[PDB]
Parts: structure tokens; C-alpha cells; sequence
């Protein structure tokens, strides 16, 4: 192509030829997955194109609404489960698989469709009919029993998973409650390992686990192993994509970090030395910070959870969408920050002033040195803006009051820059982005519980951390056989484990043939519910007074005509 | 499915001639080459378009050569057609199943159409499955169906109470369907202004005083009150009444200007003792009767509650404070004065909470300060009580043990002081300027609560942090007053409790630096923990509360349009609450054919008040909506079925 | 609050028809059989309609009769 507007033009025709609503349901013999795909295309290449990217976003929102529409001429339960549960089969159920198609598209408008979620509301309550009975104390006691309850419950599914108890959790919404129980009984012997009735005697050297941290070390492989799990499944494709999921994956990496340093240390330390006399750099204490970074990580990590509830769901969604935009004004505040560090270092070098200044820096009883060196000048210069810095820092060991003068001047500009200029401005941002983030604040925090709650629907990890680490019954059958990869025992696999006639299509075309039915309904009720609804209730246009006007014309010369 | 011979037949209807079609359905009788109910390619039964175009004319022909009707009625009732409609009754589905025509033009608003419904004898399923969207439809369809303007004015005997009962069920409905849930108060909000747009028609002060003082004074606002009808009681000349029964003793309060409206108030304040004994002793014609006035009566309760600060303002001078270092020490003067008040308030308490029985006490989030407020003076009394007893000796305070049973009664107290002179905050809603900002302060106060939910968890997550890295330095061992409220910041991240404190404290500041630092050269864990220290505030001072600054500020604009409004039902429900001559006594000095005729007189209001809204309600929609295209293909239709006419004639 | 010899008459002022109202109008003296000025159920006078329909050719009648 040696010219570009003909061919970009040609593009953007045909894409928006091929997204129309009334041309989709004339070809494309499935609907859902035309829509599916196309936004998905649009959306990705509104930033290959990225000069029409406004055109390529308003198609891709355009084919989600209609998808949405398509999906709520549904009448009938019925009618609903085939459109969600329906997926290829190719000879590989009901588990939902169009519904978790839709999620791996970003279709967020296709999944807060109010039956849908009526639908995913009734597949979580299962276990009890009702949940509407429930008030500010109603629902309390009945999760707070089972928060309590889960170590047993646990048990149960672990050991006898028959008919008693072990179904009692596999419900999702007791799945929820129990993992949500297990991470706060983590975080409650996380704040719990730094009281003194438990802990060992700080001078020495490298001791042996303490029992909390005995307790504690279950957790950390068991988040680990899930970790593992979930990246097996995703192979860093969606597991990069959720943020969540990579401050859990450095979270887990500075509990691997913590026990290599504490067993290191515990190799070599011999205890019975006071931490006053401790050298820098030892690894009890760098374990012990990181497990502190670590412990952050986690008392952090239940925000997920806020999801769930219908009333932080949508403040931590804002929370979540106005971040980025905190992000980009915040490299700004740090090229300035670098500026201005820049500047202050080359004023105050020279001034080394440690003579009399006992524990130098910045951090001291008298902020001592704080623009002598170019980490403290970062240091201070951060500090400031929260006011926490105080003056007399740009003072000098000398009268050289014009480089007072004029350090003070640049400390003075940075603070102007920051507090006044440059922080307004995050707010005045932050104003408007929320201001636009609050028209699909209600969709996309559906979109995120729905996101949350099918983790929890599928047989998958349904042991919580504490109670998963716990080896399977067998334990030595399904490991093995999948190390088994490397040598001859991958083949025997599709030839001596499947020997039978494969009767399932017979179903599978029955059933291709009902959901196809189901389709050719829905794309009926649609069409004519998008003529009756949007081609009569537009605007009247002057030229449709031009053809009234022209048929009283027509008529008038006519009838002269015939006298 | 497409022919040829019907596709003119088909268009002659859409055009709108007579004459051909006319023919087609005779010769379609004899030689049954065409059929007479087809489908148009986007699908319309030659009926369902002469439906479209309201012919009449041509609507007779295939009503009157037996054609398949079908759900012509549902698609005639939703185009709102009413020649067709007349017709039609007198002889795969697009509509959901459970529609039905009465359901359907309920939907639609139409009065000629519904009127027309409920004579045949249609009903409409009252409210009350294994498959859920054919139930929680329906059941929108039946709400949505009864809920219309229309319907309520044909059926329901009282439309106030229909439109105030259903308008409590949408209400409390949408928080179980919790997804319809915006489908629902577009329908419970419009219905509470139904209540507003038929009460309007009034046109007089007797046709008012009727509605309200139905089932004595003012009846039923104390019901629209309860019913949270907000936007029917802040109804101008409703308001109007209220305010002329406010001032009912001394006309006028309209002349006076800003400095007039405050003398004669402050001297009534000031006059509030004996303007409450002459009530107290003989309330017979001089002054007692005074009180009786809802605005005096407001002024004297008003003036208590100041004159009750008055001393909290003198219960902390050292000229009536007994001796400072006193083991239980005896009530002093000004205390022995304040005890009627803590006894009066109670006393109004038990008896508000008498009335509301737990369940419209709790519902004011004053109540819930007002509670703590007195029964922090019953534990100011019986702490002082107790330390009246087995307690005495009059030793200096420095050596007095922590906990002791009056420093438990004086901070107690205190505590009490706040939640005493914060609650005169109430106060403001009645007055104009303050009124609105108050309330309209308070109805995002929970968008703040709900947003140090988080802040009040991300401080427990870095205090969890911090502190698993420095409590293994506690040196509290040197320093004197080992806590973070010191002239040096003494070890501020010691414990869990301290570290609670010292991120609190950070917040505003008020937390100097050099408190991360270690008695040792560990300047790895001091960076560290200085590093921790330091994106927490980043976190919380420079990203959280600037989300909330940008929450709020949305919040408010949510709460503007209506920021009004609201405030009118505020200040109507403090007015109320001074109109029955119940409590009428401040609290210093509190401790001490009968209906048969009404009725049928109050139901000839009504039946010209809904008549006086029908009438003015198609002269604002039904006469005043916008322009559509299917009112342009009508012209069309309607001219074309007229030049095929004359010319078809010649 | 209905009747069926003024339907007619209430719709042919609806529907403009000239001809047929002055019949009525005409015909009402002889046999007053059908209300001149009556109210549809929706609630409109027969010459409010005219009124309504800004028909000069009617009102011009109903005011003369
Ligand atoms: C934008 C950079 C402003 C200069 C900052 C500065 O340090 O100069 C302050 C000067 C002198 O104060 P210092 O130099 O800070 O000691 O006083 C003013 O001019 C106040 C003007 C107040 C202006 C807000
Ligand atoms: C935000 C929760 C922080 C809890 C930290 C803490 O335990 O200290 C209590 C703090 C300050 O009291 P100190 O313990 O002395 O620091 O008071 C409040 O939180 C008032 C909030 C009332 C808000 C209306
Ligand atoms: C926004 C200013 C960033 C500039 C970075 C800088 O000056 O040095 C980082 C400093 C490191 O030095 P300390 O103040 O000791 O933590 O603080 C932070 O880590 C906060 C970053 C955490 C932010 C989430
Ligand atoms: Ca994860
Ligand atoms: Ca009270």
C-alpha cells in the first residue's frame, strides 16, 4: 500500500459494515460469538490504528450493546441457561462456558445484564433459599458461623466428601465464606506473631521458627501452591493482566525470600548476641524486614474481597480505575522531584557538614545534612510535602547567607510546585476522571463480582489455604502420571485409557440444534423489537417534511390533471 | 417466506387502498392464491400495519372478512391507537406471555384506553418459582402495570394511599431484587410524584385542609411523614399552610427584617422561665396558652437547650469547680442546676422512644448521638455516686491511681459535654441558610463513613507492617514515658496499639520523623521501616484523601437537584414535631354519622381533584409530547388512502 | 356517562366532518334525542373539540346554533 488514507478508509467501512446490528442477523449463524470476536478485534486495533481510534472504540461499544440487547430478548429460564451454557465440543456441560467466554473478552456490559445476573445470583445462593430475610445482623451471625466453622467444614470435604458435610462446601457462596475466613485467621496470626507472649528473644541470632510462625508456614505454601495453580491454568497471559494477581505473586515471592533468608541464617548464626551489636546487612534482619514488606502485602490483599459487597464494590472499583491517571501525574511529580534534587545537591555539595552531627541525615532529632548527598536530597525532597522536613535544613556551617538565600529560594519553589501546583492538579484530575468513571461504575463493578464469583463456582481449589497443602487421598496417582510427560508413559494415554465408541455426538447435534433454535427466536424478538423501538421513535427531520410537502404537491398536480 | 401476488396486497394496505384491497380479499375467498393474515419479510400481518397507520377504514374491511386477529389488540393497545382499539374489542408472540392488554396499556399511561379496559371487566393480578425471569418480569410487569398515573385514577377508591402503600413496596422491593433495583425507583419515584401532581389541584385553602386533616389536624401528613413521601410534603402550598400554623399566634413574621426577626426572638428566649411556669401552674388565657404556639414553644426549647451549654460552658471555671484534689468530691452548685436537664432529657427520650418502639427511634441518626448523650450522664451520675461512697480523702491528684472512679467521671462527662453541644446542630434545619447545607451535609456523610471503611483497613495493613519490623525494639527502657504523645516521640512503633496511634497521628503531620529510627546502626531496618512510613502516607494522605475529595464532590451533585426538597421534608419533620401539644414543656421544668359525614364530604374532594388532574394531565403530555416518525408515516398513510380514494372514484 | 347517537356526532366533529355536524345540529331541534353540547368520557366539550382542532369551519356553526 503506497497510500494510506484509501486503505485505512477501506478498513473502517468495512468494519463498520460488518457491526451493524441488522447485518449481523441476517448472516452470522451465531450471533453471540460475531459480536464476541468483533469487539474483541475493534477494541484491539483502536490502538494499532490509534489516529481512529475513537471511531474503533465507538464500534467495539456499539457490537457490546448489541450483544447485551440480543442477550436480554430472552423469555424464559430456559431460554437463558442454553445461551450461558453452551460452548464447542469438538469431543473433549453446563458449567457456564459462553458465560466464561464473555468474561475472557471483556464483554462487561454482556454480563451486568440484570436476568444474567439474576441467574449467577441464584447458581451462589444454592445452598439456602431466601438470603433476602437477612439484615444487618441476620446475615452477620449466619457468616460468622461459618468463619468460624470452616476448619471442620474443611475436614469434612477433605476426608468424607460423600453426602454429609463435604457438598456443605462445595456450595460456593460456604467456599467464599471459608477462604475469606482462612485469609483473616492468617492476617489475626500475622498481627499475633509480633506480640511478645510468643515471640523468641531478639539477641539471637537467627532462632529457630517460633510456634506462631509453625502455624504461619502452612499459609505461605498454601498461597504459594495456589499461586502455581492459578498460573497453570492462565500461563501468564490473563495471570500478568489482573493486578491483584501480581501484587499476591510479590507478595508470595517475599515469603519465599523470608524462609531462604531465615533458614540461611539459621545455618550459620549461633545466637547469643545483643541487636545493638548486630553488623548491618545480617540476614535475620533483612528477613525480618521482608516478612514485615510481606505482612503489608497481605493486610493489603483482602481489598479484593470488597467486591463482593454491593457497597464498597463500586468505591473500590473507582478506586481501582482512577489509579492509572495517579500513575501518570506521578512520574511527573518524580522527573520534578529529580529536578529539583538535581539542584538542591549541586548547591548544598560542598557543605559536608559532619563534624558534630551524631547519626547524620535526615531522619535525625535535628535534620541534619539533608541536601548533602543526592539520596538524602531525594529523601528530603520527598519528605517535605508532607510538611514532616522542617527549615534550618538549608542553613550552612558558615555566613554564606546568598547560598542560603538562594537554596532556601529553589526549597521554597519545589514546595510551591508540589503542594500548591502540582497536588491541586492530581485533584482536579482526579475530579474529572471520576466524573467520567461513574456512568459504567455500576457495570464494570458487576462485571468484576461476576469476575469474582465464578472463581469460586468451579470444583477447583475449594480447600482453603490452610486446609490444601493437606496431600489428595491418593497423592501419589495423579503427580506421577503427569511426570510421566518426559518419557514413553505420555502416549499411553489416548490409546489404552479411551477404547469405547465415544457416544456423544448424538447429544451434541440435539443439543448444537436446540441452542441454534434458541438463537433463531432470539434474533427474531430482536429485530423486531429494534424496528419497532428505534426506527419509528426517532426525530422528525426536515426532509421528511420536504416529501410531505412533495406528495401534497404530486396529489395537487395530479388532480388538476384529471379536470 | 415471500410471494408476489400479496406483496402488492400487502402494500395496498400500506398504502392505503381501499379499493385494491378491498378486491384482494374477495378474490382471496374464491381462489385461495394468496393468503389473507401473511407476513411481511421483516414481519407485520396485514392487520398489524393497518394497526400502524391507524386506518380505520381499511381496519373494518379485514376485521370484517374474518382475518386472524391474533395479538392485533396487545400491538394496537401499545401504539396507543383508540379508533382501532373500539373495534377490536367489539370482535410465536411478540408480547411477553404474561402481558394482557389491561397490564399492557396500564404501561402505556393512556387514559381513554384504560377507561375503556376496566369497563369490559379486565383485572389486573394483584402481587404476591423454578425459573427465575419469567417471575421477577411478570412481577415488574404487575407493579410497573398498577403504578401508572392513569390506573390509579380509575380504580383505587383513595389514590393518596394507593399511591403511598405502593410506593412503600417498590420502595422496600428494590433492595430484594437488589438488580432491578434502578427498574425500581424509576418506579417508586414515579409515583411519589403522583402524590405531588394530584394534590396541586387544589384550589383552595378548605380543599387542602380536607386532605391533610383526614383520618382533626393535619392527618395524613403525619402519614406521608412516615411513608418518607418527601416529595409530596415539600408541595409549595402545602408548605404554605404548615408555616401560617408555625406563626399561628401573631400574624405577619414577613415584615420584619434581619434585625427585627431577632429581638423579638431572644426576648421571647429570654423569657422562656416564666413563659414556661405560667403554662407549668395555670395555662388559662394570659401567657400559659403562649407556649402552646409552635413557634414559642420551639424558641423556649431552643433557649433550654443554650442556657443548658451555658453552664457546661461554666461547669469547667475554676470559680464554681469544687477543690481539685477532692476523692469523690460532693456536686457543686452548677452541676446541682444541670441535673434537671439530664433528667429532663432522659424523661423526653423514654417517652420518644415509648412512641417509635425501637424501630422509628433508631431510624434517625440523631437518636443514635441523643442515646450515647444521655447514657453517658446516667454513667456521669453513678460514677460520681459511687465515688460519693467508700471514697473520700481529699489526697493530692498527682498521687490519684489511674482508673480511679472520678477521673472515669470526669472524662465520661465530658465525652458527654460534646455529644450535648454537637447535637444543637439540629437545630439548623430550620433555618434557611443553614438549612439546606446541613442536610445536604449529611446525606454524603455515609459517603465518607463508607470511605474510612478503607482508610480505617489500610492503616491496620501498614500497622500490621511496621510493627512486625521494630517491636523487637522497644527500648523503653531510658526514656521516660515511653508512649508517642511526648516531647520526643518516644518509640512510635512499638506496639500494636502505639503503631494504631502512630499512622493516625501521620495523617495530619503531627508525627515528626526520627521516630523510625533505631537505638543501634541498623540503617537498613530504618530505611526500610522509613520506606514503610513513607508510602503510607502516600497512600492514604496524597491518594486517599484526595479520593475522597473527588467522591465527595460527585457525591454532592447527585444530592443537589434534590438537595431542596429533602430539606423541606427535614424541616417539616422538626416542625411536626412541635405541632401536638404533647411534650409542649422544656426540660428544666419538664421532670415536674360522627366520621360518616366527613367522609363522603372528603370523597367530593377527591373525585374533583382526580378530575382536575386527568383534565390537566392530556393537556401536558398527551397534547405536548414530541414528534415522531410514526406520526410522519401517518400523513403519508393518511393522504395516500385519500388520493387513491378521489381518484379511484374517477 | 355514554350514549351512541352523539358518538357519532362527538366524532364527526373529532374527524372534521362538516357535513355531517350541521345535520345533527339540525336535526336535534326536531327530536331532541341527542345532547348538542355534551362530554366525551375522556372529557372535552363538542365545541371545545373544535377548539382544540384550531377548525374555524365548525365553530362558526356551533356558535350559530
Ligand atoms: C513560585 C515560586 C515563588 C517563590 C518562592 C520563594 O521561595 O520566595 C519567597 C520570597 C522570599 O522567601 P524565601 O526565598 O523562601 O526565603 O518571598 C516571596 O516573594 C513570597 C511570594 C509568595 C508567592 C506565592
Ligand atoms: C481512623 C481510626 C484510627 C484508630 C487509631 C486509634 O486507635 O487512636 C484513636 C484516634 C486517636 O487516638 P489516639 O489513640 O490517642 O491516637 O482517634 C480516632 O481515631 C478518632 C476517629 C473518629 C472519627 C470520627
Ligand atoms: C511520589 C514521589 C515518589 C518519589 C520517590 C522518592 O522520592 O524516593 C522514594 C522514597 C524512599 O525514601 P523514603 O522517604 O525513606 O521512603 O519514599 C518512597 O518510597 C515513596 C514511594 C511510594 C509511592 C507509592
Ligand atoms: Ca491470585
Ligand atoms: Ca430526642
Amino acid at each position: 500500500d503506497v497510500d494510506s488514507l484509501r486503505h485505512s478508509r477501506s478498513r473502517l467501512n468495512i468494519y463498520k459494515a460488518l457491526a451493524s446490528p441488522s447485518l449481523i442477523a441476517l448472516s452470522s449463524e451465531d450471533p453471540f460469538l460475531t459480536a464476541f470476536q468483533l469487539s474483541w478485534e475493534l477494541q484491539e486495533l483502536s490502538k494499532v490504528e490509534n489516529e481512529f481510534k475513537a471511531e474503533y472504540e465507538e464500534l467495539s461499544h456499539q457490537c457490546k450493546h448489541f450483544a447485551k440487547d440480543l442477550l436480554d430478548q430472552t423469555r424464559s429460564s430456559r431460554e437463558l441457561e442454553l445461551i450461558l451454557n453452551f460452548r464447542d465440543d469438538m469431543n473433549l456441560n453446563n458449567e457456564l462456558a459462553r458465560l466464561k467466554l464473555a468474561i475472557k473478552y471483556r464483554q462487561k456490559e454482556f454480563v451486568a445484564q440484570p436476568n444474567c445476573q439474576q441467574l449467577l445470583a441464584s447458581r451462589w445462593y444454592d445452598e439456602f433459599p431466601g438470603w433476602r430475610r437477612r439484615h444487618w445482623a441476620g446475615k452477620l451471625i449466619t457468616c460468622v458461623f461459618i468463619g468460624l466453622m470452616f476448619p471442620l467444614l474443611s475436614l469434612c470435604y477433605l476426608v468424607a466428601p460423600k453426602s454429609r458435610y463435604g457438598l456443605f462446601i462445595r456450595k460456593p457462596f460456604i467456599k467464599f465464606i471459608c477462604h475469606t475466613a482462612s485469609y483473616l485467621t492468617f492476617l489475626f496470626l500475622l498481627l499475633l506473631a509480633s506480640q511478645h507472649i510468643v515471640s523468641n528473644n531478639p539477641d539471637r541470632q537467627g532462632p529457630k521458627p517460633t510456634t506462631v510462625e509453625w502455624m504461619i508456614l502452612p499459609w505461605v505454601l498454601g498461597f504459594i501452591w495456589t499461586e502455581i495453580k492459578q498460573m497453570w491454568d492462565g500461563g501468564f497471559q490473563d495471570y500478568i493482566h489482573d493486578w491483584w494477581n501480581l501484587m499476591d505473586f510479590v507478595m508470595n515471592s517475599l515469603y519465599l525470600a523470608t524462609i531462604s533468608l531465615k533458614i540461611v541464617a539459621y545455618v550459620k548464626y549461633s545466637g547469643c548476641k545483643p541487636r545493638d551489636t548486630w553488623e548491618m546487612w545480617h540476614p535475620t534482619l533483612v528477613a525480618e524486614a521482608v516478612f514485615a514488606i510481606a505482612n503489608i502485602f497481605s493486610s493489603l490483599r483482602l481489598i479484593s474481597l470488597f467486591t463482593a459487597n454491593s457497597h464498597l464494590g463500586p468505591l473500590q472499583i473507582s478506586l481501582g480505575r482512577m489509579l492509572l491517571d495517579i500513575l501518570k501525574f506521578l512520574f511527573i511529580y518524580c522527573l520534578v522531584l529529580l529536578a529539583f534534587a538535581n539542584g538542591l545537591n549541586q548547591l548544598y555539595f560542598y557543605y559536608e557538614n559532619s563534624e558534630g552531627m551524631t547519626c547524620k541525615g535526615i531522619r535525625c532529632e535535628r535534620q541534619n545534612n539533608a541536601f548533602s548527598t543526592l539520596f538524602e536530597t531525594l529523601q528530603s525532597l520527598f519528605w517535605s510535602i508532607f510538611g514532616l522536613i522542617s527549615l534550618y535544613v538549608t542553613n550552612v556551617k558558615a555566613d554564606h547567607k546568598f547560598t542560603e538565600f538562594v537554596g532556601a529560594t529553589m526549597f521554597g519553589t519545589y514546595n510551591v510546585i508540589s503542594l500548591v501546583v502540582l497536588l491541586n492538579m492530581l485533584i482536579a484530575m482526579m475530579n474529572n476522571s471520576y466524573q467520567h468513571i461513574a456512568d459504567h461504575a455500576d457495570i464494570e463493578w458487576k462485571f468484576a463480582r461476576t469476575k469474582l464469583w465464578m472463581s469460586y463456582f468451579e470444583e477447583g481449589g475449594t480447600l482453603p489455604p490452610p486446609f490444601n497443602i493437606i496431600p489428595s487421598p491418593k497423592s501419589i496417582c495423579y503427580l506421577i502420571t503427569w511426570i510421566k510427560v518426559h518419557v514413553f508413559k505420555r502416549r499411553s494415554k489416548r490409546t489404552e485409557t479411551f477404547g469405547t465408541l465415544g457416544r456423544r455426538a448424538a447429544e451434541n447435534v440435539r443439543l448444537n440444534h436446540q441452542y441454534q433454535e434458541v438463537l433463531r427466536n432470539l434474533v427474531k424478538r430482536y429485530v423486531a423489537a429494534m424496528i419497532r423501538d428505534a426506527k419509528t421513535e426517532e426525530g422528525l427531520t426536515e426532509e421528511n417534511f420536504k416529501e410531505l410537502k412533495q406528495d401534497i404537491s404530486s396529489f395537487r398536480y395530479e388532480v388538476i390533471g384529471m379536470m | 417466506e415471500l410471494s408476489t401476488q400479496e406483496k402488492s396486497y400487502l402494500s395496498a394496505v400500506e398504502k392505503g387502498d381501499y379499493a385494491s384491497v378491498k378486491l384482494a380479499l374477495e378474490e382471496a375467498e374464491i381462489y385461495f392464491k394468496i393468503n389473507i393474515n401473511c407476513i411481511d419479510p421483516l414481519g407485520r400481518t396485514a392487520l398489524l400495519i393497518a394497526i400502524e397507520n391507524e386506518n380505520l377504514e381499511i381496519i373494518e374491511l379485514l376485521l370484517s372478512f374474518n382475518v386472524y386477529v391474533g395479538d392485533a389488540l396487545l400491538h394496537a393497545i401499545r401504539k396507543e391507537v383508540v379508533g382501532a382499539v373500539e373495534l377490536l374489542l367489539n370482535h410465536f408472540s411478540d408480547f411477553t406471555p404474561d402481558i394482557t392488554p389491561i397490564i399492557l396499556a396500564a404501561h402505556t399511561n393512556n387514559y381513554e384506553i384504560i377507561k375503556m379496559l376496566v369497563q369490559k371487566g379486565v383485572s389486573v393480578p394483584q402481587p404476591h418459582d423454578v425459573d427465575s425471569l419469567r417471575h421477577s418480569r411478570s412481577r415488574l410487569n404487575i407493579y410497573k402495570a398498577l403504578a401508572s398515573p392513569s390506573l390509579i385514577a380509575l380504580s383505587s377508591e383513595d389514590p393518596f394511599l394507593t399511591a403511598f402503600q405502593l410506593s412503600w413496596e417498590l420502595q422496600e422491593l428494590s433492595k430484594v431484587e437488589n438488580e432491578f433495583k434502578a427498574e425500581y425507583e424509576e418506579l417508586s419515584h414515579q409515583c411519589k410524584h403522583f402524590a405531588k401532581d394530584l394534590l396541586d389541584q387544589t384550589r383552595s385553602s378548605r380543599e387542602l385542609e380536607l386532605i391533610l386533616n383526614f383520618r382533626n389536624e393535619l392527618a395524613r401528613l403525619k402519614l406521608a411523614i412516615k411513608y418518607r413521601q418527601k416529595e409530596f410534603v415539600a408541595q409549595p402550598n402545602c408548605q404554605q399552610l404548615l408555616a401560617s400554623r408555625w406563626y399561628d399566634e401573631f400574624p405577619g413574621w414577613r415584615r420584619r427584617h434581619w434585625a427585627g426577626k431577632l429581638i423579638t426572638c431572644v426576648f421571647i428566649g429570654l423569657m422562656f422561665p416564666l413563659l414556661s411556669l405560667c403554662y407549668l401552674v395555670a395555662p388559662k388565657s394570659r401567657y400559659g396558652l403562649f407556649i402552646r404556639k409552635p413557634f414559642i414553644k420551639f424558641i423556649c426549647h431552643t433557649a433550654s437547650y443554650l442556657t443548658f451549654l451555658f453552664l457546661l460552658l461554666l461547669a469547667s471555671q475554676h470559680i464554681v469547680s469544687n477543690n481539685p484534689d477532692r476523692q469523690g468530691p460532693k456536686p457543686t452548685t452548677v452541676e446541682w442546676m444541670i441535673l434537671p436537664w439530664v433528667l429532663g432529657f432522659i424523661w423526653t427520650e423514654i417517652k420518644q422512644m415509648w412512641d417509635g418502639g425501637f424501630q422509628d427511634y433508631i431510624h434517625d441518626w440523631w437518636n443514635l448521638m441523643d442515646f450515647v448523650m444521655n447514657s453517658l450522664y446516667l454513667a456521669t451520675i453513678s460514677l460520681k455516686i459511687v465515688a460519693y461512697v467508700k471514697y473520700s480523702g481529699c489526697k493530692p491528684r498527682d498521687t490519684w491511681e489511674m482508673w480511679h472512679p472520678t477521673l472515669v467521671a470526669e472524662a465520661v462527662f465530658a465525652i458527654a459535654n460534646i455529644f450535648s453541644s454537637l447535637r444543637l446542630i439540629s437545630l439548623f434545619t430550620a433555618n434557611s441558610h443553614l438549612g439546606p447545607l446541613q442536610i445536604s451535609l449529611g446525606r454524603m456523610l455515609l459517603d465518607i463513613l463508607k470511605f474510612l471503611f478503607i482508610y480505617c483497613l489500610v492503616l491496620l495493613a501498614f500497622a500490621n507492617g511496621l510493627n512486625q519490623l521494630y517491636f523487637y525494639y522497644e527500648n523503653s527502657e531510658g526514656m521516660t514515658c515511653k508512649g508517642i504523645r511526648c516531647e520526643r516521640q518516644n518509640n512510635a512503633f512499638s506496639t500494636l496499639f502505639e503503631t494504631l496511634q502512630s499512622l493516625f497521628w501521620s495523617i495530619f503531620g503531627l508525627i515528626s520523623l526520627y521516630v523510625t529510627n533505631v537505638k543501634a546502626d541498623h540503617k537498613f531496618t530504618e530505611f526500610v521501616g522509613a520506606t514503610m512510613f513513607g508510602t503510607y502516607n502516600v497512600i492514604s494522605l496524597v491518594v486517599l484523601l484526595n479520593m475522597l475529595i473527588a467522591m465527595m464532590n460527585n457525591s454532592y451533585q447527585h444530592i443537589a437537584d434534590h438537595a431542596d426538597i429533602e430539606w423541606k421534608f427535614a424541616r417539616t419533620k422538626l416542625w411536626m414535631s412541635y405541632f401536638e401539644e404533647g411534650g409542649t414543656l422544656p426540660p428544666p421544668f419538664n421532670i415536674i354519622a360522627e366520621n360518616v359525614r366527613l367522609n363522603h364530604q372528603y370523597q367530593e374532594v377527591l373525585r374533583n381533584l382526580v378530575k382536575r388532574y386527568v383534565a390537566a394531565m392530556i393537556r401536558d403530555a398527551k397534547t405536548e409530547e414530541g414528534l415522531t416518525e410514526e406520526n410522519f408515516k401517518e400523513l403519508k398513510q393518511d393522504i395516500s388512502s385519500f388520493r387513491y380514494e378521489v381518484i379511484g372514484m374517477m
